[PDB]
């Protein structure tokens, strides 16, 4: 063809996401999610692959976008670590690995405007800003709420530095996609398992951060619908759990 | 044979992409300029399609923008002070091996998330007056869990198995090759998680972001003496990464660092770009316009 | 073999010397290397990524607002919308781009740069913008008629929200120094000004002010030279964290 | 074809490991790789230059 | 040849440098080597020998009693018989094994471990024991129902007095650090608890209390890395006997 | 030729044993788990038979758990003090060559009963203030029965046949290769017997356990001077075993050593394992259980 | 197949003896041997894994 | 077969040992005892091989196992250096070499319980424990009685450290076998000649120590036979004596 | 190889010694050489003017 | 709660319609048309 079709259908497990304004799908680092090969595998326990049970689209969080909204982030797999069969497999097992299919849905009329950058940041170490007054302010280490927001996600306090002391302008280095209410209304990022280790604990370690930041603020004329939601839908892909024991929640 | 092998060892010149000659394109349907940043892909448009270009057979070399070349340069990673005077007459110091201590090296390495490299460590050692007398010093690498020395003359300096380096300050700086030492398959400057299970409900969440896959033990350094020398020794440790593979590029840090092992920034946000008077103001005088058209 | 004579350079430690040193651990086998996605081997790969230019780097503007070029319906034709110089080294809008930050680790650079402009008005908003690039001789064009004489693209807003102004490599030298200002204005690359070709037209009940997001990168012929330490970060002294 | 900046090749006794451990060897900088696409064009539907990207 | 230049590392003495030194005795021929039984060339051979775990490493217990897990007829089902962590480095029951002592000479270890349990009650004594291994996430199981969800073996006492619980290598990393405690609890291997599957049943005129002897070793896939000096022995100072 | 010989000199990677994929086995007759420790053999049971394993093609290297690698590391075996001041103005010392003096090296070597190795000896020499002036020193190896020097300037320092090493403290440490020197076919750290016939009825049985097959003479060390220098010199002797064969492995020593040439332990028996409160107590917090099932 | 932790072999001028005595040579660590049976299974009647050992 | 038979018969010289509970036979270091080869032989005197006269099972010591018994050890060939033709050949000759077949016989009813570790320790250097009070206590060097117990053997004072400062737990590194009164009632260790020298003096030097240590203590209910003996039977194999002179006893 | 002995002339700096020195910039490729008229390679060419 | 069952996210655009195929997830090969009472054994499910 040589052009990305506007209309697109994403079907994983017993869930289907249809979008009529898909601006193409990003495949992070041009690599598809796959099961750990024999050569990379270190751990001798046979790994359970629940397939359709865990590999399906989960619609976890919807957020209201406002003119002064600063942005939201989630941590994968932390966001899903307590939802559905995935959550149970993740609590019951030690080692964990999967890629995911992100899909951020934000529609507005042809008379609204604004741009959301949706970016997947591998190893998103949330920083804590210390007030200039004291060199070691108590808020030098971010509390558990900020590092692991869970399903509800967390509001950025300083989205300019992506709450990590790195410029948002250069965040486009990570797998990203824009939602221009002018052109599109969804952002899809397929991400393979990215980690130095072949399997990691779902609970202790977060492979990726999912950040939705409004660059161009949402603006509209009096009379349009003020409530414009942003919905995060995530589908784990090629999930593999190992090291079965007593279910542990975080 | 292996002779032909030595002949082809000089770094060869890889050239940059050439430009092809292009003419005008007055047709509908073909629109190289129009892109869609929303898709997440960078513009695919070339110079030849936007303007009329000539043929340029570009001979500029690209061999130096490599992760090998960028990082294969020794930088200061530690200053160990072997105090042996005044209140501090220990005559030994155990320095935790970390490379996140000094901005210039830290900021370079944090361009990547994961890195697998061998390093070469050089110990430039001298006194307060920059003098290097015939003073014998023992540099002992103490891997994680090896006992750390608690005194100038303790049993831990026998080094039956710990690698140590004896050198005089008088001698040229000691240097050694160190392998890729890490349980994980690569090092990892950013670890988004906790090393232990728990609920992490501490008024000070120190444990967050600290992967021991990186912590590679200590270097214990002493003056091989019987008693206080009454002289402090500064040991500048220089690390030159080599055999370097890097994964997942990240934004270069903008904000000034505050602590060693934690990305943390002052609540005063220094802008990435130095500001100017107005959005239509440029600092360039240029020449005197011929028709003021 | 046995008769040797030491030449100058002995007992010295050049930091950028590529040499062998004795290994500290005989017979050590490192952890097996597993496959990790997103390996990069070159920093010119990193330069060909579009990242946002901080064109609104003004006294007042703060945070994410610094990344937006404001646009609006004009009462008067041919007013200047924004303007920025296109030398990555120079303190200015290029500092916020990966290309601008990698350039400051090198002394000299060459090849075409690339600015992509994405418009983020409502679907109903239409307009045309003349994005002109002026080669080094001249000052920032005072009128649109001055600018149109340089490399320019007229950009029409439609379904495709983005356009690309390739800044061609027009240099006397094969490589420009990243350092600029003073005698180093010899390597000034030029200015890029955005003019209104027509006005920004909206229907009733549509916002009459929107934003353009500029994304800077480098082309395939882009090259760097002479690795040097960056200006862009500072700790207090040699003994700090 | 070197960085000598003049005609000449000479003889190249370089890149020699004198130790039984191969990680003791000089920086491995014989090979240069430039694959930018995994970062610049990671989309599924490859877009041709000419064609308008979304249709 | 003759033109040489000394590089950093000259006049230094690296203890682990494998080099040549001039011989002190020209033409010396050592005593002929005769055949001696029990040559070993590898310390992983030494790790695959079963040696006794000091599971009863308690405040009171002394001497050989520390090597015996006591067992007895229980009034109540599903009480915990004994429990030990399975990281060889950790101060605990593994210190008494050859594998545990060789691990402390290295920084990182990998591969399956192996616990053999030999029961030493009378022939007439019967019983079943659930020996469960819990991977790193969880605490020591408080009930048998918690433990049964991990890698376990139910062991029946009969003519064969021994059973083997292979502790499989379930690690995120290819190698665990021998050092544990603090942030190094990242490499905790897990806990092994012994529960009564049924009771320890004896007939009249038979002792109702016996012992289990645990023997720890390593499997064929076991590997060590990064030779370091041990913690396990101490003289007073550098100048001692 | 000999070129191909140099190519294959880098230590090659030997991998560890791979795991094969296994499924469930619900049959009688086949019982891999059941062993018999009484037979004296270690369990033959593999991971694949006790649990369901996946295929793992293990790439972890085993090359470093070798008796070559374990022991080919220089460790402190002696400290000779050449006293030339105060009461001790001899300006020479004769040090009996024994490697059983310092725990870290002793304990490693006593893993074996018999060992045949060449050693490399390094002499790190310095003053009390860790300073190395231009001070000339003579290290003379005195084989068993060679006359030992009785004075700073005695005829025994002519060294017509005794191997000696002249070095300045100023120079990098002297090093020499020493062969396998022993009447017996291997050295022997444990000798269970007496070197002489007799009835051994002494209130102090010193002779027990002392094989002269190990005693390899003395090193005599002097400052090559005419008179008292008024300075004491410390000579740290470092031995790096090489070309090492070892026989009959033994338990690693648990008890602290007391004397040099005799296994002897304090009547206070330090337990091999650090004790804990109860047999069902483990020090691991773990995480918060989801169903407290 | 070395401990270099990356693609590269280079040239190996190592393991050279410069003295007429062969015991002057560098540590002989080219060869690794793993025969554990003389210590782990020294019994006369070899026992198969499957079979119950005493019958 | 792939399994060790319970019932076994050991016939050397004019002596036969029958056992119906043999838990297999240990061949130390997987090497059989053999005569010194020409290549290893240093001493030019033709070595006498008395064969059946010296190579036969000698039943030397029987010990009463009690609930608090700590263990016993013997030194070979010291244990046999005065018993039978072997003793005479060992006194009359200087150089000596042989392997041996150990066989420790301990039966008890199916209503007794306990475990004996029987282990052959090459070069068993008996240590002497010095009381904490004085650094050089007179009992720093073990008297001749402890180093060379002879036929009667010696009681361990600290069997936990095998009276040598090395943990008993790790003694399983040496050729060993258990006597579990549950399973078996005999322990057989065939041991080849292990020494740095091809021939050694039988009288001055002890090649091996024979240690029987009760790990699990002997326990039984009132009414069972309290007297449970442990008997050591040793058969020298491929004995070779050389350097004939005047008979010397120790 | 390993046994060496330094001869007179060591640690000296002869200005007109043609030798090698370690390079300060790994992998540096100089600007391409363009054709410039009036190259001279000899000073006897300059003497014949 | 609902997202854990067979679902379709439907975006309004030029195509005004979408199709939720209700898959046949039954224990039995055939459900009875009659429902309510013990016949709630053949309840097909809810669509929200
Ligand atoms: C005697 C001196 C020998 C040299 C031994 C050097 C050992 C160095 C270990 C490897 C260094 C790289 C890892 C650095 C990671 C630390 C960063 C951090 O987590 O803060
Ligand atoms: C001038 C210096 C030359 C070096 C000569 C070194 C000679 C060393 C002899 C070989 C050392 C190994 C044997 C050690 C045995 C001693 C142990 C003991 O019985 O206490
Ligand atoms: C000490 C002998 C080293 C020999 C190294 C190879 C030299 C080959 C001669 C040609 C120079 C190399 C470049 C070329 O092939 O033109
Ligand atoms: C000074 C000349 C030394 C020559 C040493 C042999 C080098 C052979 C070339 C190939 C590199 C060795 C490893 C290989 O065979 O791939």
């Amino acid at each position: 063809c040589g052009y990305s079709d506007r209309v697109a259908q994403l079907t994983v497990g017993n869930s289907t996401i249809t979008t009529q304004e898909a601006a193409n799908i990003v495949l992070s680092y041009g690599e598809w999610p796959g099961y750990c090969p024999s050569t990379d595998a270190t751990a001798v326990d046979k790994p359970t692959r629940p397939d359709v049970s865990v590999n399906r689209f989960y619609t976890l969080s919807t957020k209201s976008w406002k003119t002064e909204s600063t942005g939201w982030y989630w941590k994968f797999p932390d966001v899903l670590n307590d939802t559905g069969v995935f959550g149970q497999n993740a609590q019951f097992h030690y080692l964990y690995r999967s890629g995911f299919c992100m899909h951020v849905q934000c529609n507005a009329s042809k008379f609204h405007q604004g741009a959301l950058l949706v970016v997947v940041i591998p190893e998103f170490v949330v920083a804590a800003s210390s007030p200039a007054t004291k060199p070691n302010g108590q808020g030098l280490y971010p509390d558990f709420a900020h590092t692991n927001p869970g399903k509800e996600g967390q509001v950025f306090r300083d989205p300019y530095v992506l709450d990590a002391g790195i410029p948002l302008s250069q965040a486009l280095v990570f797998p990203h996609q824009w939602i221009n209410l002018r052109t599109n209304n969804c952002a899809t990022i397929i991400m393979p398992y990215v980690n130095a280790l072949p399997f990691d604990s779902a609970l202790n370690h977060s492979n990726f951060g999912l950040a939705v930041i409004p660059i161009s603020p949402l603006k509209y004329c009096n009379g349009a619908t003020t409530e414009v939601p942003i919905t995060l839908t995530i589908a784990p892909l090629n999930s593999e759990f190992s090291g079965l024991r007593q279910a542990i929640k975080q | 044979n292996a002779v032909s092998t030595l002949a082809d060892t000089t770094i060869s010149r890889v050239t940059a992409a050439n430009t092809a000659a292009s003419s005008h394109s007055l047709g509908t349907g073909r629109v190289p300029a129009l892109q869609a940043a929303e898709t997440g892909a960078s513009s695919n448009a070339s110079d030849e399609n936007l303007i009329e270009t000539r043929c340029v057979m570009n001979r500029n070399g690209v061999n130096e923008a490599s992760v090998e070349h960028f990082y294969s340069r020794a930088g200061l990673v530690g200053v160990v002070e072997v105090k042996d005077s005044g209140t501090s007459q220990d005559g030994y110091t155990v320095w935790p091996i970390d490379v996140m201590g000094f901005v210039q090296q830290r900021r370079k390495l944090e361009l990547s998330t994961y890195m697998r490299f061998d390093a070469e460590f050089t110990f430039v050692s001298n006194l307060n007056d920059s003098t290097t007398p015939g003073m014998l010093l023992q540099y002992m690498y103490v891997p994680p869990g090896a006992p750390k020395p608690d005194g100038r003359k303790s049993y831990q300096w026998q080094t039956a198995t710990n690698p140590s380096i004896f050198a005089k300050l008088s001698d040229p700086p000691p240097q050694v090759s160190v392998p890729f030492m890490s349980p994980a398959s690569a090092y990892q400057w950013f670890y988004d998680g906790y090393p232990t299970f728990g609920e992490h409900k501490q008024a000070t969440n120190l444990q967050y972001g600290q992967c021991p896959n990186n912590m590679m033990g200590h270097f214990a350094i002493r003056t091989v003496s019987e008693s206080t020398t009454g002289k402090n020794v500064h040991v500048r440790v220089y690390m030159r990464i080599k055999h370097v593979r890097a994964w997942v590029p990240r934004p270069f840090r903008s904000q000034a660092y505050m602590v060693k092992n934690y990305p943390t920034y002052s609540q005063t946000i220094s802008n990435t770009a130095a500001d100017r008077a107005s959005i239509t103001t440029t600092d360039y005088e240029g020449g005197v316009p011929a028709n003021p058209f | 073999g046995l008769p040797t004579e030491l030449k100058p350079g002995t007992n010295q430690f050049l930091t950028t010397d590529d040499g062998t040193s004795p290994p500290i651990l005989p017979g050590f086998e490192p952890t097996p290397l597993i496959h990790i996605p997103g390996e990069f081997t070159s920093l010119l790969d990193l330069c060909r990524i579009e990242t946002i230019l901080e064109v609104n780097n003004t006294t007042g503007t703060t945070g994410v607002n610094r990344l937006l070029i404001p646009v609006r319906a004009q009462n008067n034709v041919d007013q200047l919308c924004a303007s920025f110089q296109v030398d990555p080294g120079r303190n200015g809008p290029w500092q916020s781009t990966m290309v601008g930050q990698i350039c400051r680790y090198y002394t000299q650079w060459s090849g075409s740069l690339k600015v992509t402009f994405m418009f983020t008005g409502s679907f109903m908003a239409t307009g045309k913008m003349l994005i002109a690039y002026t080669p080094p001789g001249s000052a920032q064009p005072t009128t649109r008629e001055a600018a149109m004489l340089g490399t320019h693209i007229v950009w029409d807003f439609g379904l495709q929200s983005s356009v690309t102004l390739v800044i061609p490599w027009i240099s006397n030298t094969h490589f420009r120094a990243v350092k600029t200002g003073g005698v180093y204005d010899y390597y000034a690359t030029g200015i890029v000004t955005i003019w209104y070709q027509t006005n920004f037209v909206v229907p009733p009940d549509t916002p009459s002010e929107a934003n353009i997001i500029a994304l800077g990168a480098a082309q395939e012929n882009f090259t760097l030279k002479l690795c040097k330490d960056t200006d862009e970060i500072r700790q207090t002294a040699e003994y700090q964290n | 074809t070197g960085n000598i900046a003049t005609e000449g090749s000479t003889i190249n006794f370089t890149n020699i490991n004198y130790y039984k451990d191969s990680y003791a060897a000089s920086a491995s900088r014989q090979d240069f790789t430039q694959d930018p696409t995994k970062f610049t064009s990671p989309v599924l539907d490859a877009i041709k230059e000419a064609a308008a990207p979304l249709q």
